RNA sequence: UGAAACUCAAAGGAAUUGACGGGGGCCCGCACAAGCGGUGGAGCAUGUGGUUUAAUUCGAAGCAACGCGAAGAACCUUACCAGGCCUUGACAUGCUAGGGAACCCGGGUGAAAGCCUGGGGUGCCCCGCGAGGGGAGCCCUAGCACAGGUGCUGCAUGGCCGUCGUCAGCUCGUGCCGUGAGGUGUUGGGUUAAGUCCCGCAACGAGCGCAACCCCCGCCGUUAGUUGCCAGCGGUUCGGCCGGGCACUCUAACGGGACUGCCCGCGAAAGCGGGAGGAAGGAGGGGACGACGUCUGGUCAGCAUGGCCCUUACGGCCUGGGCGACACACGUGCUACAAUGCCCACUACAAAGCGAUGCCACCCGGCAACGGGGAGCUAAUCGCAAAAAGGUGGGCCCAGUUCGGAUUGGGGUCUGCAACCCGACCCCAUGAAGCCGGAAUCGCUAGUAAUCGCGGAUCAGCCAUGCCGCGGUGAAUACG
């Protein structure tokens, strides 16, 4: 879920990006 | 409520069969105004409840509704500081609500894994007498069956 | 932690005092209030007093404490629990 | 503790700023600093002339300070020296073209500030409170106007329980915004603290 | 620990961090709007006063 | 009452 | 039948204004009921009690203290602690005195502050070919006067705020009644969201309140047509892109519009029900706005201020520490315990704001945080920007899991003088509690609750899951 960075949802959820995340 | 009582929201009537009970229930399945999965939910229900027992969907949906719509349940009144179990006619309005509601909880019940399956038995075996949702409003119209003594306090 | 881009991060004022003792064979004690000074390895051997904001706390260097801070050693608050 | 400022509730409609100009987030803060600052030096100097108001307009390193008074003789000075001592004075802070100006009050017991001031200072000589609340009431109404009411705050004539005590005649209809009322405040200090004097002056309504 | 500290706050740092903001007027080191240079209390007070070109209570 | 300097509380 | 000692500054009668009642009547408010989602259990975030500490600065204390002052504690902030320093002081005016300095770069020591120090060399007006001597911005030191104190008293205060309460109230002038406090008006019938109106009446008026004037939203017009818009022709690298145009959407200023104005019925009236028309109907939805007063409510720590206290120190500078402690206990929250769910890929639709040591397209290196290049925009132009939920396809198959993301190892990035105490972020590994929560308890009546993301202030960075805003999807229920 959104507490957890090392998804989508987490990277969304503190605004930051990454290899599950990028642009 | 205390000066006027409310008025009853008149709803939408669904796009495929033009129904507002088929509203009202698709609303009481919507949970966070997901109502686009809510109304998904409903109608796949709809394609299974007509493969499985080839009767019209529509059809069975309101059968059921009837068969959980309780006719009698208990309420508290006063007299002192007592507090009665006093046996109630329901309302058209609150028949219908209850069932809805019954319906969704007992659906969700279920041990069916996705909630249209769940949706599609309890509907079935609501419109046949079975089902959570129908042993519900069996045993509220018993309760109010066994304190029929204070029926004489009813307004 | 800081970026390698930069460097490793000591007070200078301090390793200033850590070399002249290389050079002229120390030991001597060491009086630092400088906690965020990195401990390097031209402080093996030695003892720095580490402020810890009430004292300077000695610290005695050795190899396996090379890569950390000097603030480490000298911890800032007493507890010894409670009850 | 619950009322709100009667003239920031209505600026923009029955009142407006004492300080006219724009600016950009790049400036704003110095400029309007600037206006403070000035305004500190006014205010300070001009309160023996009964200082109501400081008007503030701007356009590029130049700026107006329109000055309204009860007694625009201890603004000009003789013949204009006070007036360009201080507006010598003036840009000397502001290093800019500042072109003081002088404008009199019609009826200073008509201007809320000056009621207030004048009870303020009537209080720190000791008068009667009680009784310099009524009169200053009753020449606001001598005056013309349709509503007066002045509020004094603190440890009135001395006494250990601090009080509040007013006075108020016609009508001063603070929830209105259509009604143009005057207020101000002043500060009477004392051998025993700080008074807080409000004066409200009803003018009409617009 | 006030006067000294209202103009130790203009003088220049050491480092660039060590600058903190702090209200022009009354010397508040906390609710410090960069815009007016004024803290939250000093902005309402000119606001009401009209001390502040174009500045007005919203309502919406 | 309310620690301040030398009261201190 | 019937004392006294001793003891008190009263004990009492009626009546008045309140407040209160497990008195009565008549009303109302998410007050209960009816519902829907939560809190109380878990892990974490944050505030607090408590303890601990050299210090864990201070304030706030039932509703109305407890994500409150704090709209940004690593240094600073910072008020606390330790230690090293400064004594007309970091700062204000005023007086002399010596140097007679202005300003900008250094040096030694030292953690720094500080202490010690060295160079570049004074405009007014002048006696000036003369040596130059004085006068003066301003500086330095000496000496006074004084400054300084987030020390105390919010039971001395101003100002501002909370609160009862957006509750319908609190009053005054004259007249009348009462020996008097005081009463009447303001009560009474009806009515309303309202002391809102109607009617009645020894009352007749009036003020602060209510409502209204003000703002945002809903429909329509007008004036405008670029950076916004593209209906219709014309090109068209196929992008409103160029021609053209302002029709439309919009944007932002001014107007229109609703008045229970009309119909039916009830009524003495005010109004109430219903209907018509209309974008909108009975105050259209939200906001701003808070009566006399209450809590000796909050704040002497934002500021101001009486009084009391400190004066080589309770003032001042610095480095470091603490404000982040941890057997515990409470509040407010975030994330969850899963299939109406989780994951991956692709694909859509907002609004309000922000942006020149700023936002940063686009390109390259890197799994990535980010780095390096590098356009554009002082911004209806260029950027933040991807909105997310959703739609399509695909995977997981009821497991402490492809649920949950705490804890911890290791490796990095960025800001910053500096991330040990005590930053955020990225990557690998780790993968805790938690199976829907005991007694108890909270919010919400409609574009609301629930859920979904977006921006802003503070701000180097940030412990923001907080606050103030913005729109997207969009319910249940009210008998009483
Ligand atoms: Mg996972
Ligand atoms: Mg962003
Ligand atoms: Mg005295
Ligand atoms: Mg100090
Ligand atoms: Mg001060
Ligand atoms: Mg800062
Ligand atoms: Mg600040
Ligand atoms: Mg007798
Ligand atoms: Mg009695
Ligand atoms: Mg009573
Ligand atoms: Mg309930
Ligand atoms: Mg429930
Ligand atoms: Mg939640
Ligand atoms: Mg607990
Ligand atoms: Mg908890
Ligand atoms: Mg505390
Ligand atoms: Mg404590
Ligand atoms: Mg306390
Ligand atoms: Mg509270
Ligand atoms: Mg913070
Ligand atoms: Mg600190
Ligand atoms: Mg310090
Ligand atoms: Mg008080
Ligand atoms: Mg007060
Ligand atoms: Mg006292
Ligand atoms: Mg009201
Ligand atoms: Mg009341
Ligand atoms: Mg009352
Ligand atoms: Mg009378
Ligand atoms: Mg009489
Ligand atoms: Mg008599
Ligand atoms: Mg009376
Ligand atoms: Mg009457
Ligand atoms: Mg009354
Ligand atoms: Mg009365
Ligand atoms: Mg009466
Ligand atoms: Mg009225
Ligand atoms: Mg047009
Ligand atoms: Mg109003
Ligand atoms: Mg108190
Ligand atoms: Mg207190
Ligand atoms: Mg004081
Ligand atoms: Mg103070
Ligand atoms: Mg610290
Ligand atoms: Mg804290
Ligand atoms: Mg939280
Ligand atoms: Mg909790
Ligand atoms: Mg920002
Ligand atoms: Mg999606
Ligand atoms: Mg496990
Ligand atoms: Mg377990
Ligand atoms: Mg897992
Ligand atoms: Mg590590
Ligand atoms: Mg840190
Ligand atoms: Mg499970
Ligand atoms: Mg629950
Ligand atoms: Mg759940
Ligand atoms: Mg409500
Ligand atoms: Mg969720
Ligand atoms: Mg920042
Ligand atoms: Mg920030
Ligand atoms: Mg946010
Ligand atoms: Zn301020």
């Amino acid at each position: 879920g959104k507490g957890d960075r090392r998804t989508r949802r987490g990277k969304i959820w503190r605004g930051t990006y990454g290899k599950y995340r990028p642009r | 409520a205390r000066r006027r009582r409310a008025e009853v929201r008149q709803l939408q009537p669904d796009l495929v069969y033009g129904d507002v009970l088929v509203t009202a229930f698709i609303n009481k399945i919507m949970r966070d105004g997901k109502k686009n999965l809510a109304a998904r939910i409903f109608y796949d229900a709809c394609k299974i409840i007509q493969e499985k027992t080839g009767q019209e969907p529509l059809k069975v949906f309101k059968q059921a509704v009837e068969n959980v719509k309780p006719r009698m349940e208990v309420r508290s009144r006063r007299v002192g500081g007592a507090n009665y179990q006093v046996p109630m006619e329901v309302s058209p309005r609150r028949q219908q609500s209850l069932a809805l509601r019954w319906l969704v909880q007992a659906a969700n019940q279920r041990p069916e894994r996705r909630a249209a399956v769940r949706i599609a038995h309890e509907l079935m075996d609501a419109a046949e007498g079975k089902g959570g949702a129908v042993k519900k409003k069996e045993d509220v119209e018993r309760m109010a069956e066994a304190n029929r003594a204070y029926a004489h306090y009813r307004w | 932690p800081r970026s390698l881009k930069k460097g490793v991060f000591v007070d200078d004022h301090l390793l200033e005092k850590v070399l002249e003792l290389n050079a002229k064979g120390e030991k001597r004690l060491i009086k630092t209030w400088s906690r965020r000074s990195t401990i390097v390895p031209e402080m093996v051997g030695h003892t720095i007093a580490v402020y810890n904001g009430k004292q300077h706390v000695p610290v005695y260097i050795t190899e396996n404490m090379v890569g950390h801070k000097l603030g480490e050693f000298a911890p800032t608050r007493t507890y010894r629990g409670h009850g | 503790g619950n009322k709100i400022h009667p003239i920031g509730f209505r600026l923009g409609i029955t009142r407006d700023w004492e300080s006219r100009w724009y600016a950009g987030k790049k400036q704003y803060r110095h400029l309007l600093l600037e206006d403070q600052r000035i305004r500190g030096l006014l205010e300070k100097e001009l309160y023996s002339a009964g200082l109501a108001r400081v008007d503030i307009e701007r356009a590029a390193d130049n700026v107006a300070v329109t000055v309204h008074v009860a007694k625009p003789g201890v603004v000009i000075g003789r013949g204009g020296e006070r007036i360009r001592v201080l507006r010598e004075e003036l840009a000397k802070l502001t290093g800019k073209n500042v072109a003081l100006n002088v404008q009199e009050v019609q009826n200073p017991n008509l201007s809320a500030p000056l009621v207030a001031q004048r009870v303020a200072e009537q209080i720190e000589r000791r008068f009667a409170v009680r009784r310099a609340i009524k009169q200053a009431v009753q020449r606001v109404m001598e005056s013309g106007a349709k509503g007066a009411k002045v509020i004094v705050s603190g440890r009135i004539g001395g006494a250990e329980q601090a009080r509040t005590e007013w006075a108020a005649q016609g009508r001063v209809p603070l929830h209105t915004l259509r009604a143009n009322i005057d207020y101000g405040f002043a500060l009477a200090r004392t051998t025993y603290g700080v008074l807080g004097v409000k004066a409200y002056i009803f003018l009409g309504e617009v | 620990a006030r006067k000294a500290l209202i103009e130790k706050a203009k003088r220049t740092p050491k480092f660039k961090v060590r600058a903190y903001t702090r209200c022009v007027r009354c010397g508040r080191a906390r609710s410090v709007y960069r815009f007016f240079g004024l803290c939250r209390i000093c902005l309402r007070e000119l606001a009401h006063k009209g001390q502040l070109p174009g500045v007005r209570k919203a309502s919406w | 009452k309310t620690a301040g300097x030398p009261h201190k509380r």
